[PDB]
């Protein structure tokens, strides 16, 4: 009903409408924002998660990644390779240095065709997946180390910490760093926080989309396919806006400033770059319309350790009646990718 | 297990 473009939209809330995290999240769904997979929320201007970024340069970063990139014609696979812990100080230094800093461009479309035009050569270092928050203690608003959705439950009931996913990340991004198609673990939501720095551009399909996007997907990279159903996971593969133009696919591109909100919605698939020496800050959260795309999630199997969650406890306190039919395998539920989340009840009345 | 940027 809402949204029918599944265009990514953007909000720019009061402090008041701010304050409770779960409840906005509920709003923007009752506007139709989830149907992008991709939302933009501006904070107010007296919003600051903290007083300065000067305090960080001996931060370290334990095991910044190489990004090397193979492939031609729109469609590459980025190899990942860890390299020695640095510091932010010794970061930024070679983020800005002649080597790796931005390119000069007039229009932000001219930059996009430089990123897919040179992302296989000098390959760039991602500051990625450091564990860290750069939130000060005081701060209740939009707080990514305790946003109090219930994907706490997972803590709560089980004592279980999942690095990343119930706990803040921190990202460390130079010119031409880059994310691969991917939807969330356990296909949950995700929120980031740009807190300082150069631009980061994003690109989504809807999730009413997404299968379409993993059958092209499939075809363009079939023994990867057959190796995993779930090879997206693996967050290797990187396919330009062009080509899912040429393919049909459809899909929105937005920019995150220094200062604003990114929220990924369930089984939204989205992938990017950064323009330049950035810190973005993130984690996975969850509504009750999660429950059903984690309990369907296609999960990779071909890697060890990789993320899975109990749905259990969720199925049990929030879908009591479908409880004994989900344990004997016949629960055979269509997820509806535009209906919102049953907390914007409040919003539609 | 714990959330990842990506592999190789
Ligand atoms: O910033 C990055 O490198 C990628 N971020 C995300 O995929 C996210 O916030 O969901
Ligand atoms: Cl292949
Ligand atoms: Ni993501
Ligand atoms: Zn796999």
């Amino acid at each position: 009903t809402l949204n029918p473009s599944a265009r990514i939209m953007t909000f720019y809330p009061t402090m008041e409408e701010f304050r409770n995290f779960s409840r906005y999240i509920a709003y923007i769904e009752s506007q139709g924002a989830h149907r992008a997979g991709l939302a933009k929320v501006v904070p107010p201007k007296e919003w600051k998660p903290r007083a300065s970024y000067d305090d960080i340069d001996d931060l370290v970063i334990p095991a910044p990644i190489q990004q090397l990139v193979t492939g031609q014609s729109g469609l590459f696979t980025q190899y990942n390779i860890q390299k020695k812990a640095m510091t932010v100080r010794e970061f930024r230094k070679i983020a800005n240095s002649d080597k790796y800093c931005t390119p000069r461009y007039s229009e932000f479309e001219e930059l996009e065709r430089k990123y897919w035009k040179n992302l296989t050569f000098n390959p760039p270092i991602y500051g990625a997946d450091v564990n860290g928050t750069l939130y000060e203690k005081h701060v209740d608003e939009w707080n990514i180390g305790r946003l109090r959705t219930i994907l706490d439950l997972v803590e709560k009931e089980s004592g279980i910490t999942i690095e990343g996913v119930n706990t803040p990340y921190l990202y460390f991004g130079m010119w031409k760093t880059s994310f691969a198609w991917h939807t969330e673990d356990m296909d949950l939501y995700s929120i980031n926080y740009l807190h300082f720095g150069e631009p980061k551009s994003w690109y989504s399909v809807p999730p009413e989309h997404g299968k379409r996007l993993e059958r092209l997907a499939k075809g363009f990279f079939p023994g990867s396919a057959q190796s995993c159903e779930a090879f997206l996971r693996h967050k290797m593969t990187l396919i330009s806006p062009l080509m899912l133009k040429k393919y049909g696919i459809p899909f929105d591109k937005v920019t995150q400033e220094a200062g604003e909100f990114m929220i990924t919605f369930p089984y939204g698939y989205h992938a990017g770059f950064n323009h330049g020496f950035n810190c973005a800050e993130s984690t996975n959260f969850a509504t009750r319309r999660w429950i059903e795309y984690g309990k369907q999630a296609v999960l990779c199997s071909c890697r060890k350790d990789m993320v899975k969650i109990s749905m259990d406890v969720f199925v049990r306190k929030f879908q009591p009646e479908r409880y004994k039919l989900w344990k004997a395998g016949k629960d055979n539920t269509v997820i509806d990718h535009t209906l919102p989340t049953p907390e914007a009840a409040e919003f539609l009345k | 297990a714990r959330k990842s940027t990506g592999g190789k």
